[PDB]
């Protein structure tokens, strides 16, 4: 990032939830370290403003406007990039 | 001659004044250190819909209407003068609003003929509202379920009781209301005794009200 | 012969005078040191639309008029003379004023004929207020709720008592 | 900035919010160094002018 222009830099990503794999390369980690979280019993996520949602065998992606999902899941994992979609929704607690 | 120029602007005036209505955001302000004449937050303080022209008495006098309640506002700016006016007439601007909230449920079950509106009625629970403009103001009686025991109520509370009162007072008046707003209070001759007669007959209500002093 | 240029302005006068009604922002008034005779600002401080004229009784003479708010401190620089006068008459400027709040909802019940103001009527609570100017000045007697218990008050509060004072 | 004009001085920008960036060139930073507030949950912005 040198004179009012970025040279390169681009900021995108994605997850792997495999299982047995070192991880850093050259020092380095990936980014962060984690353990599984072991997932949804009966929790959900409300998308807002372009949010997604990819599992189950489902890729669900909204863009500039909201779609709620009305939970029906087991084990859905629910936030990605370290942040959530707004607050995890627990339908046992609420 | 003073001038500013950002937010895609160069507003230049020269050798006159011309003062500016706010919309700004971020809008520097100042420059060569020194001030316009002094920095004018509207958020502190010249009110919304009316500009301080202001003279000797401190009044505000240009003003624009929208709507009633700016209307309200527009009132505002001419009864305000110093502190305690200005502030009991800024009050007075949305103290002015909306039936300060009689109850929850309030449509508007307004009397109108050809546009002007009649009169404003609003009945309720301890109360019947009446606003009219083409034969007095405005009149509110308290009830407590029923018109018929606001009568009731009133008539409790009615005057004939405080003769005793004006006896010892020096001057015994006599007044006396009716329970529908019926006027029955009169005056008679009493410098100091003489008497007060009256007979009612006819098709009207027969009836005689002799009173000695 | 006394001269100030600024603002794209250069007004030069010689030998007679001629004072300057403000309208100025960031003016710089005293040159040379010295000042034009005395600076004037007009925020402590001669009242926005009247002018200093002054004469022995230290009254103020020209002014003009606008609006009827501005009558009021055209009236002003009239019965204005030593401190506590000048403060009464300054303060009856702006005193003179609408209706000092009397209610919120006040709206110009005025009576009128052939744009002459006949009568300027105006009731409401515990008063009716009947200002007028062919047959008077102004009357306001206060009720409780109707005009009928105005004249019932009245007649409780009636003379014939003093009496026997 | 010379004598009463400016020399090339120019105020213009843009955000790089992208993940996984040394940053500092020269010795100085791009500006500023801040970590993700963490956005939105219910909140908005009024423009004005």
């Amino acid at each position: 990032f040198d004179r009012e222009g970025k040279g390169r830099v681009t900021g995108e990503e994605w997850l792997v939830r495999s299982v047995g794999a070192y991880l850093p390369a050259v020092f380095e980690e990936v980014l962060d370290l984690v353990d599984a979280v072991i997932l949804t019993e009966k929790t959900a996520l409300h998308l807002r403003a372009l949010q997604n949602f990819r599992d189950l065998r489902g890729v669900l992606h909204r863009t500039g406007e909201e779609w709620l999902v009305t939970v029906q899941d087991t084990e859905a994992h629910v936030p990605d990039v370290y942040e959530e979609v707004l607050g995890v929704v627990p339908i046992t607690t609420l | 001659l003073q001038n500013f120029r950002d937010l895609r602007g160069v507003l230049h005036r020269t050798g006159e004044e011309w003062l500016v209505t706010v919309q700004d955001t971020e809008a520097h302000v100042p420059d060569v250190y020194e001030e316009v004449l002094g920095v004018v937050p509207i958020t502190t303080l010249k009110s919304f819909f009316l500009q301080p022209g202001e003279r000797l008495e401190r009044g505000i006098q240009d003003v624009y209407v929208l709507s009633e309640q700016q209307g309200l506002l527009l009132k505002a700016l001419q009864p305000l003068e110093e502190g305690e006016s200005e502030e009991k007439v800024s009050h007075q601007a949305g103290d002015c609003w909306l039936i300060r909230g009689p109850l929850e449920y309030v449509p508007s079950a307004k009397v109108e003929v050809v546009e002007e509106r009649q009169a404003i009625p609003l009945d309720q629970n301890e109360g019947i509202y009446v606003q009219d403009v083409k034969t007095g103001k405005v009149r509110a009686v308290i009830g407590s379920t029923y018109m018929l025991t606001q009568d009731e109520v009133l008539w409790e509370k009615e005057l004939p009781s405080g003769v005793e009162e004006l006896l010892n007072l020096g001057h015994d008046p006599l007044a006396d209301r009716g329970q529908k707003g019926t006027a029955k209070p009169l005056q008679p001759s009493a410098p100091r005794n003489k008497t007060r007669v009256v007979s009612y007959r006819v098709p009207h209500n027969a009836a005689v009200q002799v009173y000695d002093y």
